[PDB]
RNA sequence: CUUCACACAUGCUACAAUGGCCGGUACAAAGGGCUGCGAUGCCGCGAGGUUAAGCGAAUCCUUAAAAGCCGGUCUCAGUUCGGAUCGGGGUCUGCAACUCGACCCCGUGAAGUCGGAGUCGCUAGUAAUCGCAGAUCAGCAACGCUGCGGUGAAUACGUUCC
């Protein structure tokens, strides 16, 4: 949790779902509701339809989104240029 | 026509901090030229997010 | 004289002249001077080529200079743009990224008052 | 005696002969001339390039340049016919040899962020062209007595008939390529 | 509930030499404190972390007051003024800090050079200026609120005029 004393912050009910699938395969579209979980270097090749308030945003990590967060890629608000 | 038009072109000598020194004829400066980098010392003549997360955690 | 930039404002202490390089400011210049030994309070016109050539290698040994630092900065922001995060989208829209309010501010990131 | 010319006549000619099996000794590529020009934009405004271009090109090169006047009139550039827009000089012989030696030795590495001359800027016939964008690092000219900054370009013309031969000749002469 | 082509209102910052930086240096009040005040000591430039004594308190912490004074530098400059923005790196609370916290380190270093018509507050320890404490709260308040203290002025002839 942004401190070099406990490692990163990854949800246990997320690990027990990702680590039981990454052993054999990259699972298909998955449902998640905790935008606050950090991306450990185990999500490579997988997808996560992260909630943003009204729906789920499917996000794929290729190589670089390891220090990011799941909700970082889900627009929580929508703005479309008043003019 | 070379009477008064062309600038002076007289023998000179280049002294470099590296040590590469050669003598040619240069313009109005008749003295020496002090330089710090030459062809023998300049570069180009003598030549991950996951890793960052690993070293962070 | 020139190491990477001009680095020589006329009649200036080289302590502050080192701040004119892209990568060194007050603290970086102070720590560099502390390591090297040359005193801070001296006019830049009195500096000599030997001192310049011992100073030239130190900056490239550990610190960085014009060109490559801005290349790294632009590569970072460009990667942020192409990856498509919240910060990348804010950079694409030109809006400030660090959670600052946008109702009555962000005039630096945007332009002055448009007054449409 | 031009040291670069002596080095050329000593070994570069033989190197080119080995690289390309010329049937006669004068089929070997040789640099003919070096041309440096301004092409300033302050032709329709303030019309002051005799001090802006000539006074620096003369000391940079070694000979006073020739003034080139406009060949036409362009309203978009505010270009009229008859006033100088560019100043061109050409360097040949031992003067060209010395200029090329001084360039390749001290001037080319000494500009900002020198990452090497691109080896793809050939004209297709065996002559190369590249240009800077400011008052060059030539020690012959110092910033303390220069007006508004202006860059320049070089055309180097060789006896080579092919781009590969021109590139090989420049590489042997000492042009830092990619 | 914190959005963002824009406008308003209330506060802070400056636009510098009554000044900036470096070193030394003296004088407060009123408050807070067992889900705490963490005296020293150690690590780290740093915020902070570690073991630990005293303290339900005139005996412990807060606790160093800043403005004030001395010596050097800068020499009127978009600057040794200005700290908004941005990149990288850490700390603290919180299960969790992109949205959606505060602080620390480096570098980058914008507008701004006294602000139009117009408009606000102020008669004595007042205005002016600089710091301190509380309440909310795990963190978010040295830009809000409420109180505290230091230095500390000029004008009022007169009530015709808004
Ligand atoms: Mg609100
Ligand atoms: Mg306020
Ligand atoms: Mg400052
Ligand atoms: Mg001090
Ligand atoms: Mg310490
Ligand atoms: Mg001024
Ligand atoms: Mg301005
Ligand atoms: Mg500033
Ligand atoms: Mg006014
Ligand atoms: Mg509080
Ligand atoms: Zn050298």
């Amino acid at each position: 949790p942004r401190s070099l004393k406990k490692g990163p912050f990854v949800d246990e009910h997320l690990l027990k779902k990702v680590d039981v699938q990454n052993e054999k395969n990259t699972k298909q579209v998955i449902k998640t509701w905790s935008r606050r979980s950090t991306i450990i270097p185990d999500f490579i090749g997988h997808t996560f339809a992260v909630h943003d308030g009204r729906k789920h945003v499917p996000v794929f990590v290729t190589e670089s989104m390891v220090g990011h967060k799941l909700g970082e890629f889900a627009p929580t608000r929508t703005f479309k240029g008043h003019i | 026509m070379k009477s008064d038009i062309h600038p002076a072109y007289e023998e000179t000598t280049v002294v470099c901090g590296c040590g590469n020194t050669f003598q040619t004829r240069s313009t109005k400066p008749g003295g020496r030229i002090v330089v710090e980098v030459c062809s023998q010392c300049h570069p180009f003549y003598t030549g991950g997010r996951v890793a960052r997360f690993e070293k962070r955690y | 004289a020139r190491l990477v930039g001009v680095d020589l404002p006329r009649d200036k202490r080289m302590e502050v002249a080192l701040t004119y390089i892209f990568g060194i400011g007050r603290t970086r210049s102070n720590e560099i001077l502390a390591a090297t030994g040359i005193d801070r309070d001296l006019r830049t016109r009195d500096l000599t080529e030997e001192q310049l050539i011992h100073l030239r290698d130190y900056i490239e040994a550990n610190l960085k200079v014009e060109g490559d630092l801005r290349r790294e900065v632009q590569a970072d922001i460009r990667r942020k743009i192409e990856i498509g995060c919240y910060q990348g989208l804010r950079h694409r829209r030109g809006m400030p990224v660090r959670g600052q309010r946008t109702k009555t501010n962000a005039r630096t990131r945007k332009g002055p008052k448009r007054t449409i | 005696q031009p040291r670069l010319k002596e080095r050329y006549r000593s070994e570069i000619r033989d190197a080119l002969r080995k690289q390309f099996g010329y049937g006669n000794v004068m089929q070997i590529p040789t640099v003919t001339k070096v041309v440096v020009n301004m092409g300033v934009g302050e032709a329709a405004r303030d019309a002051k390039l005799i001090n802006g271009a000539v006074n620096d090109l003369a000391l940079i090169t070694g000979q006073k340049p020739e003034v080139r006047r406009a060949r036409k009139s362009i309203a978009q550039f505010k270009l009229r016919e008859g006033m100088p827009v560019g100043v061109r000089v050409t360097l040949r012989g031992d003067r060209m040899w010395e200029f090329l030696d001084r360039l390749t030795s001290i001037a080319l590495p000494r500009i900002r962020d020198f990452r090497g001359l691109s080896p793809k800027q050939f004209d297709g016939v065996g002559n190369y062209t590249f240009g800077l964008a400011e008052q060059a690092v030539f020690h012959e000219v110092d910033v303390d007595k220069i007006d508004r900054v202006r860059g320049m370009d070089i055309n180097v013309v060789t006896s080579a008939a092919t781009d590969d031969e021109g590139r090989a000749l420049l590489r042997a002469l000492g042009f830092p390529f990619k």
